[PDB]
């Protein structure tokens, strides 16, 4: 269910209009109300990226062709093969050891050169985000009940992206609407990538990408650089070179992005990244006219962990508590160092818990300190206690 | 080992996807190699290993086939393709060229 | 980078031996099989044969009779040697190389040519 | 013109202040209105940056200059050049075929080393951008127009930087004014740089100016790293090497240059760059008084594009309609698939694109979904329409 | 003292609540007046970075342990040691003049090959900051004052982080209150590293530490990379290398962090990082009531530095001035070219100076233009007059 | 990679001559010092001496009348000679290398040993 | 020169932390190393300089002493460890080697 | 590093021969022009003249008579004999590398002097 | 070839700015050398082709012309700058310096 605006959430004009503030989360529903009027249900939709430049692709597993070898005799000058040339050869020039033995007049350190053909089978993707064209789409309509004659209840989808956070609807009843938005998203994405590796998408640190120890090619193409983390030469003998590529990295990769919150790709337009956390500040703006703030008692009756406290990834941890008896209430949140003191020294990200009926599961987003903490949900003894450790 | 070339000649104009086929007398695998000549020139490697390409032959070429029944194959037909065709197993000693087939302009 | 260049008489009378001589430069000829093949004009390729650093040789069967390749290592050349010449040797002659790789099974049969000799 | 507030725009307090709140964009202005009180012009005039740090010089164009040979017959040591152990020279090591033939009393590898004098004699400046100083200034003046007695007329400069959101200016009837601003750029500066080559500057991205296979020198200065991009030491013979600079890469990157967006510098400062987009979103506190708002009637009438929609470089695409004769009026604005449903699936940048008078020029900026959509201004018969084609 | 709101500050509405806009500095003190209220204090207490990932550590002080050597003779083979795969081992692998006098039965280039246990002793840790976890403490207390039955005057600690921008606390008679708070940070963290050495700790450039020339480790750790900025191999002779350690790298390091701002480490957490600098601006919600504005006087009476203009490091320059006798006043600040004319030219970064009683110190903190210019604190002959150059 | 292997007859006659033979693979034998370690079944290590390529020995005094150590560069090998042979001399002998490196001033001792054969 | 050690042998199980003593005529400043030796096999070096360990012997090794008494410590004993420990000084020829201390499981 | 050193008689008697010599060390005399000049005690620079590994020689011509200069390779150094001396001959005599690059065409004339050695 | 210089003798003191010519009897082109020479040592190479620096000279020595006349400039005189300065030809054997300037202190 959506959850009714408060009295200081809006503020209403002699002159001019109202305007209400609002912090959208994402699964969740605000609510407008107004005396003999349809509420306004405004929901934030998405936030996504659409389709991020790709900065730098990482060879994971790479497979030589064509290998080719030239040799000379010692004195006799530099071995060369045409495949020197081309960008898409791993090549290595080093010296063998020449004699009678194998077809040379005299003694020494002779020429020879390797050269093979270069391509990656599998690769992962680096994508970059440019930050100011994060989107995000609000959804703003009447709440639907029983049929009013003359009542537009139609669906309108606003949409934003960073650049332009100043949007427009209209209703009816409400009039014309000017929706003046910011986004705060859940990870620094100046430090981060979009990974993409066969099926999957992850985010991950920019300075881990770039720290692999793996053949990379560049955002505007061309050919593979390092290759030599994939290839490997062999000492020579004689007028031969042993040219190998080394295994498959699929699972060095794949271990190390354990450790990485993944990223869902859309499901009908499939260029989509769409994020799951962040919020999205507003300031609507209305004509001037009456709206109905409700007040929230504090939650006081039990309560239960529907989920238990787990972390999400980025630092914070999500719960999920249902609200059995309480009716609609605000759930009191803290993260203390004990259960008896209870002084808060953590920090709540969800913006107001509120259980809009009885028996409804209510998502609350907690930053706990370093260390040990109890993250303690209600008050007095039916109170829900989850111990803590963050490092 | 004997081997053979069809069609002997081949008429064509720019553009054109064609195709020719080379037979051993028996198996050779894939050891088949495919030589392109021009007149008063000596042959060209295009196709090792009878699918694989020589650099840097343009990536219209292409090879086929194992065994007994190989084909070279141009996806676009163009001017200086115009030649004769030299098919080659090195399966076994002796080394065995086929007839050739000529490919010349419409 | 490899190069072959044949030459010897251009006008031999019949009878008579045949006596060509392949270059090469840019490589030692320690590895792969250095080979001949020839050509009668208008008419197709015919693979003479080859020789290898070891000793180790192979000739066309409707030529090994007459057909000697050698190797001299010391100045990276090869020759040719026919003998009983007919007018069926009537033939512009090519020295090739024909590139293998025991090491990593690389062969790309006869990747390099010289530009060949007319022999009447 | 200016355009003029509308009531939602603006909120007055039944005591205390009212509050404006106003997205402002470049080459636009907007209005305060009051009864019976001169109007309140407020525009961005500028958003620039002042004076970025160097983060890097790439060379594009080498000389060299006192090319130097050392060299010793095989096992009589190391050959050295004192140019070895200064930071403005390319050195190589390398060894030669020595022998009878050129001076030594013994076959084998000759040591011999070549230095030669680096200086770069033309390079690309990078600079990175500090986005808490993205300065921005806003003009605010009443209204000229005729001449009323004590009233001030005066241009009210108003100096803004990211960190200094927060300025103060004087009017008469208005009173004293708290304007608290934010910028919101139309580039992601974090992923850029700005590049300086010869008389012109860009924005590029800085995994780009990274990858650069180009010799590079640090912010602070000091030698030319990676130098051997731009010098080659062909392989030596008897006792000399040959030593040769590359050619000028002035035309490689020119010619990646053109797939990026300019910057303007400043014609008298000449160390600013001004930026050409841009949003700058405002509070203005005005003290407690009456502002009159202004309604706007949606285009009806046909307009037509001054300048059909062209590609902006940063992802948007910017038009211009003239309103010949549909009064002031709002320009409705939609980006669809088809002509047919028109579902608007683009991002509408521009924040209300008005026409103030009759025969007006309207700039409009898009940012349209990729693949195929239609660009539509307007509604009914005479609406216009523009296919487009994003990737 | 706390300063004052003004009346366009706060406004007030028909229905719904009041509104209140600041902008909170550091060392700064914010009150909220209403008619028969104690005032409300509000001060923001602290800017902090909790627990940035490591991303880098670049070592300075190098030590070798464990050196071996093995060596063949021209035409044996290539010599090896175990060590060569063991990745915290500095190796190098080259040619020796080897003959009769040193055992081998032929002259020549003998292999031989050099490892030695590579240990840093002393590195710098290069920290990332994620932007989107930047926290921030605001205090918020009923002005403590004659002892008043029934009023709390309990402190209220409300922490946020970039994330989590609305926070939630009560007070009496004030009521229910809703703080949505934004964080604009002195620095760019998106350029920059916070650097520990030893005990110390920077804020340093992100390319400047990438373009150090010394061994460096990854921020998942593992082996030192580039262990040859800290390892010299001298030219073998016969069947040996010497293999020296280069020295302690600490000095230049030093040398160049002066050229940077310093971060303080908390005193009782010590694993905070807590930025001098930075505004947090804020809409406070509560529901209606009467506030009480303040209005304020430009100081015009002979006010003096108690500390004069001084560089602050990024950019900025900060001053104290103190008002004697000029009561409460807001001081006059510009930053001009010359003392005649005297237009402002400058960035005036400290949000209202404004002292509160006779005798009281302020800072004032501002962005004068590049070049010379004239910092103008006061209006009138007794006005304060400070020459700059900036650069 | 220095391995050292010890060969030679395993199987002597009191009043004989005893030559073992240790060859050293992976590197040359310029550097170190060379030496014969012994150790009796069941009981502990007896240190028997070194040689150089210097021609620098030592040996153990208990031994040194009896015991030879000599040094062939050209093929890289070091013998021990005893003589004199007794019951108190059947024991299982080792060569080793003493890693000696006089430029860094690294000294590992005995680093690099034989496996070791048994004498009766 | 003159080597000791002891104990002569020693019982432990695993997990136990074990110190052996080495003991020199004369003084041999820290010119000691620590062999393991295991039946059938040849002497492993663990320890060289009295207190440095040879690449790579696990860290639960430990040697420690200089001049004329000296200890070989292993914190955390292993099944790996069970074993013949000799010490050998190395400051003058000829070089000497300890009796030994064998140690075995309980 | 290129040095070169002077030495010989420092002490010659009129109508005598005169024998010095300069040693190179830090780099072969295959290249470049050896050169001899010279300097009266409180007089000017007098280029007598160059040697080449080539056997190419140049002298001056008020000198050219009585002055050879010649090139050994085997240990790099080179000789300078005058003839016929005088009391005008007595001078400070160095010797001096003539830099020449004809490859990448660098000409530093003379770029490496010996200290010089004072003959009377 | 004859060299002339000029003058014979400076007297200046530091910071002056200096200026010394050399004549050639013809054309030497850009072959002209600047040696720097103080007493009991050998000649050293300042400047070559004219108007080249020879590595690591101090910037503020310069030279320049061509053909006939030359020119030796200090821009800022220095205690170590004090000595006696040769010029010399090298267009064609025989090589020829000229008599020399001497500059001292005031």
């Amino acid at each position: 269910h959506c959850i009714g605006i408060t009295d200081r959430d809006f503020i209403e004009g002699v002159h001019g209009g109202t305007w209400v503030s609002a912090t959208l989360e994402q699964d969740k529903c605000v609510t407008v109300m107004a005396p003999d009027k349809p509420s306004l249900d405004i929901s934030l939709q998405t936030v996504a990226i659409d389709g991020p430049a790709e900065a730098r692709k990482v060879c994971y597993s790479a497979v030589l062709t064509h290998v080719k070898i030239n040799d000379k005799c010692p004195s006799t000058g530099e071995a060369h093969l045409a495949e020197e040339n081309d960008g898409d050869n791993a090549c290595k020039r080093t010296y063998s050891d020449r004699g009678w033995g194998n077809g040379c007049g005299l003694f020494g350190k002779g020429s020879i050169v390797a050269c093979a053909k270069f391509t990656c089978a599998k690769s992962m993707s680096l994508f970059e985000v440019d930050q100011t064209k994060i989107q995000y789409v609000i959804r703003a309509q009447l709440h639907v009940g029983a049929k009013q004659e003359n009542w537009n209840t139609d669906i309108k989808t606003l949409k934003f992206d960073a650049l332009s956070g100043s949007q427009e609807a209209e209703f009816t009843g409400y009039g014309k609407a000017t929706l003046e938005c910011q986004v705060q998203t859940a990870v620094d994405f100046g430090n981060s990538y979009i990974a993409e590796m066969e099926k999957d998408s992850w985010i991950v640190d920019r300075q881990w990408a770039q720290d692999l120890t793996l053949p990379w090619q560049s955002g505007s193409g061309g050919i593979w650089r390092e290759m030599h983390h994939l290839v490997e030469f062999e000492p020579p003998h004689a007028a031969t070179i042993r040219v190998l590529a080394l295994g498959n990295q699929e699972g060095s990769l794949k271990t190390a992005l354990t450790g990485a919150m993944r990223v869902t790709k859309d499901e009908n337009d499939n260029n989509l990244y769409k994020l799951h956390g962040g919020h999205v500040s507003c300031r609507v703006k209305l004509s001037a006219l009456t709206l109905k703030g409700t007040s929230y008692k504090m939650c006081t009756d039990k309560m239960s962990f529907v989920k238990n406290p787990t972390d999400t990834g980025h630092g914070t941890v999500v719960m999920q508590v249902k609200v059995p008896k309480g009716a609609p209430c605000k759930i009191p949140v803290i993260v203390a160092d004990d259960l008896t003191a209870a002084v808060n020294k953590g920090i709540l990200v969800t913006v107001n818990p509120i259980a809009s009926t009885n028996d409804d599961e209510v998502l609350i987003e907690v930053n706990p300190p370093f260390g040990d903490s109890y993250i303690i949900v209600g008050t007095g003894d039916s109170r829900l206690t989850y111990q803590w450790h963050k490092e | 080992i004997v081997m053979t070339q069809s069609p002997s000649t081949l008429s064509a104009s720019v553009g054109d996807r064609v195709t020719i086929t080379c037979r051993a007398s028996q198996s050779i695998g894939s050891w088949l190699a495919w030589y392109q000549q021009k007149p008063g020139k000596a042959p060209k490697l295009l196709i090792y290993k009878a699918s694989s390409l020589e650099s840097g032959v343009p990536s219209r070429f292409s090879g086929s086939g194992s065994g007994t029944e190989f084909t070279l194959t141009i996806s676009s037909l163009q001017p200086e393709d115009f030649a004769t065709y030299y098919c080659q197993q090195y399966n076994n000693y002796s080394y065995t060229f086929g007839p050739g087939t000529k490919l010349e302009i419409k | 980078e490899v190069q072959l260049v044949e030459s010897g008489p251009r006008l031999v009378k019949p009878s008579e031996t045949l006596s060509l001589t392949c270059t090469v430069s840019g490589g030692s000829t320690y590895n792969h099989h250095w080979s001949w093949i020839r050509q009668p004009p208008g008419r197709g390729l015919e693979w003479i044969g080859y020789i290898s650093y070891s000793g180790k040789s192979n000739y066309n069967p409707s030529l090994k009779s007459r057909v000697t390749i050698s190797l001299e290592p010391s100045t990276t050349q090869f020759s040719l040697k026919l003998n009983s010449l007919t007018a069926a040797d009537t033939a512009v002659y090519y020295c090739a190389r024909e590139y293998r790789d025991d090491t990593n099974y690389y062969y790309y049969s006869l990747d390099v040519w010289g530009p060949g000799t007319m022999v009447t």
